[PDB]
RNA sequence: GGAGCCUCGGUUGGCCUCGGAUAGCCGGUCCCCCGGGGGUCCGGUGCGGAGAGCCCUUCGUCCCGGGAAACGGGGCGGCCGGAAAGGGGGCCGCCCUCUCGCCCGUCACGCACCGCACGUUCGUGGGGAACCUGGCGCUAAACCAUUCGUAGACGACC
């Protein structure tokens, strides 16, 4: 019942709009891999667009002023916070159903990630525009853990290739098995074809 | 690189619109994003359909670029698209998507029990292939 | 020994932008995402099932702690999947985003 | 309107929340960035500010007016009795910072260090680390600590060591020692751990951590002066004599 | 004139009122392009009142009919002569298109002038729609379709139905 | 408008042996091997002809600015063919007036030392680009030849030392001192 | 590790994971080269080694037959793999256990509660009180007061 969303290749706003609706409808969502998110427009434009956000502090006391979070997960958590009525109870009750992370933590790397193609970069952009990786943008603003996550995410990659190689083999037999029991699943494969399941 | 070219006489499927699920042949290209199309032996009147609402296949049939329905029909039946089409892996998994869509509830039960026993013979067999895989490795 | 209702989330009331009419509830049923799919659900009896502290007598059973608010699907709402419902008591606002059941039994099949 | 003549602001905003420090003992904010090239060593020590005096020495900066002459420089004395390694802590590299992985201590801890784990030593029964002291006398515990060590060789990156001072050697009034994590910078993690495990329960003199004619940083707590007005904290101009409500 | 929907073409003829001074006035035929015949007969008076001294109070519509396409299944190269107004002065244009019906081309011309020059429908005066051959074409954007052996693929495909399986698992292929 | 098709073939001689994995092209021959990425240009790279004598790029439905990217591949891939069968030789002349530019190369043509530029005490130690091999030529006094394969490296490294020896806060018309690129050529003729 | 009494509630089959390209991919064969990667060839691609998907499927039983199972079904001890915010995941012996489990068929039975609602779950849920029963356990600290003066308006701090 837990939407696990992969941020690799998702546009920031188009994804945050879809996430914010589901969170408002009692759906517990986790947006994994926030550094793969990419904003439209060229990189130097987006950096300026974020540097002007760093310049808006309360003049008399910056300690109360707008908290410019630098981590990509908290940047994406910030833009979702914009699209929710976070002043009311149902808004604050919503945001607790949202949990964002950089990289893929242990409670989620062994689960299947979803993809929202209505917010996908390959879909929603003409293949001539430029886009800014949220990871690179956040690092050049103060996210001081880009190097760490780049190895922790790389670590769980090769730990997943092991599982995948042990999964193709775990089904290459299954393809080879039916070729070895063909005569005794013949009466169960024809019914699995006349009702459009194995054709 | 590209394999399917929008050119005169390529058979195409149809995604949406009132002509969905039928084949239709491209007579001539009108605009950048709209083509004149005609499936004579498919209950599709000659008309113009934009490229959004069509998925071009890998069938080609030759005829001049602005012939009338009389000549296309003789070129549709010469290459005999209909029989070849229904023998493709595309149309086979198209007529299998509708065989699951009209599945009655009792048919849904006959396919439940049929699936249950076919997931017990395959599963036990692959279990036999595992106790023999470390046997041949140890 | 199985579920006999469809899952439906109570989105909100029939509102404008600065007025909400609490005698009507917008329902989001799972799976249905177009007006042409709501034809099956028009008229179906829906139910918001909750549980409270005190005990309530139960039709055909012992006094439990669960209580319901019966309603019905009135007409299709919006252009994609949503639908209006009308309950015998205007739904409490603490049910926003919570699961309410729509049954099958007033069926037209 | 604008300010007539410019003038630089008083005080620094870098050291801004000028409050009573939340730590009596100086706390190393940052340690030197390690590299496997150098051999294993410590990076910090702990001392006590004794007093000050002069020094006469020969200046040897070619080019100065004072070159090859004698000067008198004020020098501080830092009494540094040798410190006792009593434990090692591991650290893993997280994307949320630097988390502490696993702590190991010594089989026997001096009562100086055990002073620190109590607020009232007179009333306490001095029961700290007793059952931990009985974890090195059991085959189910020696293999436990072997697990804790063999785990830090895999998952720990930064290994800091736990050392304490020797208040008995000092002339001071108090006897409660000072604990400190000291980042062991050196080779790889494994030899950083074998070296640290062997140094357990041993004294460490300053010659192991500092040489002479070297340049170091001092971390500590300012000599507290109490509640002070604006003139003492920031040194802003005293108002002219004629002011009614204070100057 | 709000260029709404697909336009149509109307042959509307009119004349002055019969008077004892002039027995029977001459007949005036036009070719109007309008959404419905009602706004066709209104747009008719707009032109005839500037090519003649006639107004609706001193004229009568004689025939308000719709003309259909002679060959709606043939692709044709249409030539349109415009009179649109910009923010500064009016201009004559000759725009070329490629469509199946003249009304299909006139509509296309109205969307294009609104798109390429931000001119609204009340500023444009279509004056001539002529069917020309492939050799008399001048605009290059239509000459490129003159090939008996035209051949071109479909490039990177903008995936539709991107909301029906809103939360997929697979990355959507764009190479068909 | 959008042009239906614009292509440009590139005939290659036999000494080269091109193979391409998708939209990146690798080129090899006598002098070494080259490899450039083009996953930013969105074209069709089709390698046609038996015994592979010509490579063609395509662009369907491209506007003006995309059609300007069709030939710049054909130019970029031709300079790979030069940098594999003939190589690149950038000649540079150190022109001075009063102070002889003492230039010495270290580590077999990978670092450039520039001393006594305009009579200064600074050494403009310039790091070359990997793949470039610099040297001073014999039978010519004030020369500096650059060799290598990739034109994007032999030229950019040249631009380093040509912009390392710049006069500041003077009249650059009077103070013509510095190193300048004098000849762009190939290592060997054919 | 046993039953009951309060209180807070929401839910009502699970999906155990390549990386990523998108003017390109995916799986096999390995005829192939260097210690896993490349190349090759054969297949698939409006993805069917498809989330438009998969898996599990629950009325309970009792005799008998057919297919499938024998390596299976269920159990007490050990062992390894696991650290970004770490499975009650898997391997071996074990006394017992069964041709029962699933699919086709028979035999008959299980309040057939007399047309009607909160039914069917996760559920030994969370929390808090009292009681059961045994075992294995465990016998501290903080604050005040006092003293200090590296501290201090009083608190605080050493």
């Amino acid at each position: 019942q837990v939407l696990v969303l992969d941020g690799r290749g998702h546009l920031l706003g188009r994804l945050a709009a879809i996430v914010a609706k589901q969170v408002l409808l009692g759906r517990k969502v986790v947006v994994v891999r926030c550094e793969g998110i990419n904003i439209s427009g060229n990189f130097y434009r987006n950096k300026l667009k974020y540097l002007a956000f760093l310049r808006k502090r309360m003049n008399t006391n910056p300690s109360r002023g707008p908290y410019h979070f630098r981590a990509p997960s908290r940047i994406f958590w910030r833009t979702v916070r914009g699209m929710l009525p976070h002043k009311t109870k149902r808004g604050q009750a919503a945001l607790d159903r949202l949990k964002v992370f950089d990289g893929i933590p242990p409670p989620y790397d062994k689960k299947k990630r979803m993809v929202v193609p209505a917010a996908l970069k390959v879909v929603r952009l003409k293949p001539t525009r430029k886009f800014a990786y949220l990871g690179r943008l956040a690092h050049e603003v103060g996210w001081k853990y880009q190097a760490v996550t780049a190895t922790l995410e790389e670590k769980r990659k090769e730990k997943a290739k092991i599982h995948y190689r042990k999964k193709k083999q775990l089904m290459r037999l299954r393809k080879q098995a039916e070729k070895n029991v063909e005569k005794k699943i013949s009466k169960f494969t024809d019914v699995l074809k006349t009702h459009g399941l194995l054709v | 690189v590209f394999r399917r070219f929008v050119e005169v006489g390529r058979v195409a499927y149809v995604s949406f619109g009132p002509h969905a699920g039928k084949l239709v042949a491209i007579v001539d290209v009108i605009d950048q994003n709209r083509a004149l199309v005609d499936g004579p032996c498919t209950r599709v009147r000659r008309q113009a359909m934009p490229f959004k609402c069509m998925q071009l296949t890998d069938f080609i049939l030759k005829f001049p670029h602005s012939a009338r329905q009389k000549y296309v029909r003789k070129a549709w039946e010469k290459a005999d698209i209909n029989t070849k089409w229904a023998a493709t892996r595309w149309a086979k998994k198209i007529e299998a998507r509708e065989r699951k869509a009209k599945m009655t509830d009792f048919d849904r039960y006959k396919v439940m029990k049929a699936k249950k026993m076919r997931n017990r013979i395959i599963k036990n067999e692959v279990k036999k292939l595992q106790r023999a895989a470390l046997l041949k490795a140890s | 020994s199985g579920r006999l209702w469809c899952k439906a989330i109570f989105a909100g009331y029939k509102r404008g932008l600065r007025n909400q009419r609490e005698h009507t509830a917008l329902l989001k049923i799972e799976g249905v995402y177009a007006r042409d799919e709501t034809e099956f659900y028009l008229g179906k009896r829906c139910a918001y099932v909750y549980k409270a502290k005190n005990n309530t007598v139960t039709p055909g059973g012992k006094p439990n702690k669960t209580r319901v608010i019966w309603g019905k699907v009135t007409r299709a709402h919006g252009n994609s999947g949503m639908v209006r419902a009308k309950f015998r008591s205007n739904l409490p606002a603490k049910a926003i985003g919570h699961r309410i059941r729509v049954m099958l039994y007033p069926s037209r099949i | 309107s604008h300010r007539k003549f410019s003038a630089p602001r008083h005080g620094s905003l870098g050291f801004l929340p000028r409050k009573r420090s939340s730590r009596h003992r100086g706390k190393v904010k940052s340690f030197p960035k390690d590299d496997p090239s150098k051999p294993v060593h410590l990076t910090a020590f702990l001392g006590y500010k004794a007093g000050m005096t002069h020094i006469v020495r020969e200046v040897d900066r070619p080019g100065s007016k004072v070159n090859k002459k004698e000067v008198v420089e004020a020098v501080t004395i830092v009494e540094t009795p040798p410190m006792v390694v009593v434990g090692i802590v591991g650290y893993v590299e997280t994307p949320r910072g630097l988390r502490t992985f696993k702590t190991v201590f010594a089989e026997h801890i001096s009562d100086e260090c055990k002073r620190r784990f109590y607020k009232n030593w007179h009333k306490s029964k001095k029961k700290a680390f007793t059952k931990y002291c009985k974890k090195w006398q059991d085959d189910a515990g020696k293999r436990q600590l072997d697990k804790d060590f063999s785990s830090m060789k895999k998952y720990c990156q930064v290994i800091r060591v736990l050392a304490h001072t020797q208040m008995r050697l000092l002339p001071l009034r108090q006897k409660k020692a000072h604990l400190m994590e000291i980042q062991v910078n050196g080779g790889t993690v494994a030899e950083k751990l074998d070296w640290a495990r062997e140094r357990l329960e041993q004294q460490v003199p300053v010659s192991q951590v500092f040489g002479q004619d070297e340049m170091i940083d001092v971390i500590g707590v300012t000599k507290g002066k109490g509640y002070k007005g604006v003139t003492s904290r920031w040194h802003t101009k005293k108002l002219p004599r004629k002011t009614h409500r204070g100057l | 004139m709000k260029a709404s929907g697909t336009l149509r073409e109307y042959k509307v003829v009119g004349r002055c009122l019969p008077t004892p001074k002039c027995r029977t006035p001459p007949l005036y035929r036009m070719r109007i392009f309008a959404p419905n015949h009602v706004v066709a007969k209104s747009r008719f008076w707009y032109f005839v009142s500037q090519l003649k001294k006639m107004k609706k109070s001193s004229g009568e519509i004689v025939y308000c009919g719709q003309v259909f396409e002679k060959s709606p299944l043939r692709v044709k190269n249409f030539g349109i002569w415009l009179r649109y107004d910009s923010r500064s002065g009016t201009h004559n244009m000759y725009r070329e298109y490629r469509d199946l019906t003249t009304a299909g081309a006139v509509t296309q011309c109205y969307r294009d002038m609104g798109a390429r020059h931000r001119a609204r429908a009340h500023s444009i005066q279509i004056m001539k729609v002529e069917e020309i051959a492939a050799s008399k074409c001048r605009r290059p954007a239509v000459k490129q379709f003159h090939d008996s052996k035209i051949k071109f693929p479909l490039p990177h495909r903008v995936l539709r139905r991107q909301h029906k399986p809103r939360f997929t698992t697979k990355r959507p292929n764009t190479f068909f | 408008m959008k042009t239906i098709l614009s292509n440009q073939t590139v005939d290659i001689p036999e000494n080269v042996d091109i193979s391409l994995k998708g939209r990146t092209v690798i080129v090899k021959g006598p002098r070494g091997t080259l490899r450039r990425d083009f996953n930013h240009i969105n074209v069709e790279l089709s390698l046609l002809g038996k015994k592979k004598k010509r490579l063609r790029v395509d662009k369907w439905w491209g506007n003006r600015k995309e059609l300007a990217t069709v030939r710049t591949i054909c130019s970029h891939v031709q300079n790979m063919i030069k940098g594999v069968t003939l190589g690149f030789r950038y000649k540079m002349r150190s022109v001075y007036a009063h102070f002889p530019i003492n230039v010495v190369i270290q580590e077999n043509g990978s670092l450039v030392e520039i001393r006594n530029f305009l009579g200064e005490k600074y050494i403009r130690r310039v790091r070359m680009r990997p793949g470039v091999a610099c040297s001073v030529s014999q039978a010519q006094k004030d020369e500096l030849v650059l060799e290598g394969n990739d034109i994007e490296l032999v030229s950019n490294s040249a631009a380093l030392i040509q912009q390392a020896t710049t006069v500041k806060n003077k009249d650059i018309r009077k103070f013509l001192d510095g190193i300048y690129v004098s000849e762009k050529g190939t290592v060997q003729q054919a």
